[PDB]
């Protein structure tokens, strides 16, 4: 009936984060 | 291009995309299956009105109608079930002004009731479609990036070109989720709209033949 | 600039910008035809109320409406509903004084739906555009960003010169979505305030009126 | 830091913050301004219950009330209504047993519904401010990184260096529609609570003073 | 592979990553549970209403029904209560017509109610379940990779050669969480819509058993 | 090593984190008074329910209830508030039966909705802190994901001393927001549940009661 | 009433673009 995307930003999120830390 | 990585994936992406593809085809096949029933109702109760209003005896159109007492639908049923009732307690005790308006109205509302019910088939199916499809996209990405990232940790060399492939290949999971899910979030609101006029319509038939019977009840 | 990149898209892109423009054209037609819709009904209410109770007799109020025949909107057509019935059921059903003012009640109440019902067209699907746009705009986005990293997946080594045009043209449809958006949140929630007021204020009318005959019958 | 970057930003970005800043002026003023006369009215609604439930017989009360005829607000409104309509149809029909008691119930109907009415304004505004402003820090931030990349993509074999004062002046925008979003979200229910408090009062009020009446009316 | 991460995780990813077991067991043995319950009630009412149609006198089957004391569900125990109260109160009172319909009727909705809590056990479980999951799973996830960071972040190797298993076992709480998620909202939504099946039947069957005590109310 | 980070923050993710432990900490409370007082009226209502089926007659039920006046509480007060007014029309004119009945079902439902709304005082604040809680969060992530990228373009070729501020800001603002949500929206449903089942009770000894008085008043 | 952040999406995976561009 409703659609949720937070799940779905929040691991977007954690991968950005992680690509940005990993690259100096 | 997307055949390549469709054929690169492991099964479990694969099979993903498999039931992803089976649930559109049922909402589709769904949504064209209910459209045109809703769309004959509505005509053949605006046909009706209009017989109804023309001016024509209500026992010349009992006539008509008690000569289709097994393919009747809609308003008719409604009308149909009201008018025996009237007929059969009158005969009985006529002395009471109020006992035969409800027992007309009773066989109204169950036959209402019963029309209603069947109109509404297969739609919450568009809404546990909706509700579920984004959760296995998310599957198959989290799926993906892990092996992407176990197959660098494997290697010696911390090279981007072996990781864009996961990547390129994870985002097709969310991107077909998310294009079985809009269509019956649409549907699913679209035909509920569709279904609440008829009610409306249905229930002020009703409510005008009870003021009809009424007025004609107390004399 | 932006028309360069809308020649550079493929089919899949145009398709899906065009329906957002198709979109958005037929909301704004329909804000610019409800609004005036709104606005001559308000002013029409306010009228006939203070008409009202000006303080004429009633009798004065019922030739005036009849020589306008049935073409009647608004409150106008209310109190030709309930006026009519009750003159009528007071000639023959003189000795029950409580079905009259359920006659007249029955009567307001099927009118006053039909003209909220007839107020009230073409605006969900304002509701629906406001929330299925962002939806489309994320699809078109993610099949563009899927293609450019299967594109940047082939080399060993680009820079950001070959990597800069996909951002636009992906970016593109998001914008886009986000203008057709925008406005139909706003018209959907002003809409609907108006449409409240005026079911209040028929309501009251509706009540004063059922008031007074009550106290007229009872004598 | 923050204004030398709003300083550097475009002319649409610097333009979209000041709509969000006095949306967020707008929202605060509105509930400051709301909380004081419901809590107000709160204190008055049970300052008159105490006082009517004290033992003082209802004529002083009656007369009272009348003292300042109209100028009232709430309960004591109501009280009023409902005996002025008692006394005034109990002196000419007082034959039927049930008809006084329909007629107090109805006048005691329409003024808690004209109550009721002023109590809950521009509420709606909160819930249209918290639905419209994160779009509009979307498009501001979508704007600006496109701007920051097509300027970029001019320059040939550029560095991170660059762009990222880009990004860091874009996520502005969505930062400050987020803050200017959560708080109109936050407020709408809890008016929406003391509105429903209110009328729940104002409803068991209505019913025992016409539970009273039934008993004197009944013998 | 799993096995190495499952024990190189730490202690509170370990916790976590067995409540999220717990909740899928308990979820299924409730599916299981509550299918044959259901089946059950669908095949016994439709196997009562052919008895009942089929045509009888309805005192021998009320004899019957008898025997089976303390046992009966269902329309069975609708029947059985109906019947009784009604043969109950007309023994005493046989002046007033609409008092025992009103008695046998007011009769009917207790045990309505009765069987509808029985049937409808251990479903928001499922729905807490289907909405709580994929939360801890994200918990669990960023808790790992911060724990990834600040080793990585002591010594002085850079690459990520040394951080990509930590990252990669981080990664399986999310999908642990939406596994357990999916068949619970599935299950839901079946579930309710079999219930609503199942209450549509009891009240056509009641509204018919009224009215044929109606008739027969009135000689 | 984490609260180290937390130490060196900037100042507007440290309200974050007061907002939001505050938050934490009044769930918890209102958790454990609530646990508490949904207990003791289950067992109070099991315990009259006993005591009432017992076989113990009405009057000496009657005189203990009214011997331990203005502490009753749950059915014990539905009980007394009905039969006290029973008695109060029967012995003023000893006919219309049907007046009886009413009053004293009014009288019931009156003392019924005290109870429930009593019984629902604290459980909205716990829904609302569960769905505002993440985009709190939200709004700390993109802070520090700003600081992040003002770090990376402040230096050229920075290390990771320098960026690792951002990065560490991020995640506790998102942990927190998650580890806020989850109780709250556990509870709300758990005590719900609760709420629900004790309004059943309650409905259906109202429907026993009244079903006894009308079998007695009609004899 | 209802917060939407759905367009944040098409941010992230742009900026996801970026540091695939040159880093990793």
């Amino acid at each position: 009936s409703e659609i949720n995307i937070v799940p779905l930003l929040d691991v977007l999120l954690v991968l950005l984060l992680i690509f940005m830390a990993t690259a100096p | 291009n997307i055949l390549d990585l469709f054929l690169k994936a492991s099964l479990l992406v694969k099979l993903i995309m498999l039931i992803l593809i089976g649930f559109s085809i049922a909402s589709w096949a769904i949504i064209i299956q209910r459209t045109r029933i809703l769309n004959a109702a509505a005509r053949e109760a605006e046909a009706f009105e209009d017989k109804f209003w023309s001016g024509i005896e209500l026992s010349r159109l009992y006539q008509e109608s008690q000569g289709k007492r097994d393919n009747l639908t809609g308003s008719e049923q409604i009308f149909y079930s009201g008018f025996k009732e009237f007929v059969r307690l009158h005969r009985a005790n006529s002395h009471a002004p109020e006992a035969v308006v409800e027992g007309a109205s009773r066989a109204m509302r169950i036959s209402m009731n019963r029309e209603l019910e069947n109109l509404e088939t297969h739609i919450p199916f568009l809404g546990t479609v909706g509700s579920i499809s984004p959760y296995i996209g998310l599957f198959g990405t989290v799926w993906g990036i892990m092996h992407a990232f176990i197959a660098l940790g494997a290697v010696k060399q911390a090279t981007l070109q072996m990781v864009a492939p996961g990547i390129a290949e994870a985002l097709i999971a969310t991107a077909i989720g998310l294009f079985a899910a809009i269509p019956a979030v649409m549907a699913y609101n679209r035909l509920n709209q569709r279904v609440n006029k008829l009610e409306l319509n249905y229930d002020n038939f009703m409510e005008e033949f009870t003021a009809i019977l009424h007025r004609q009840a107390f004399t």
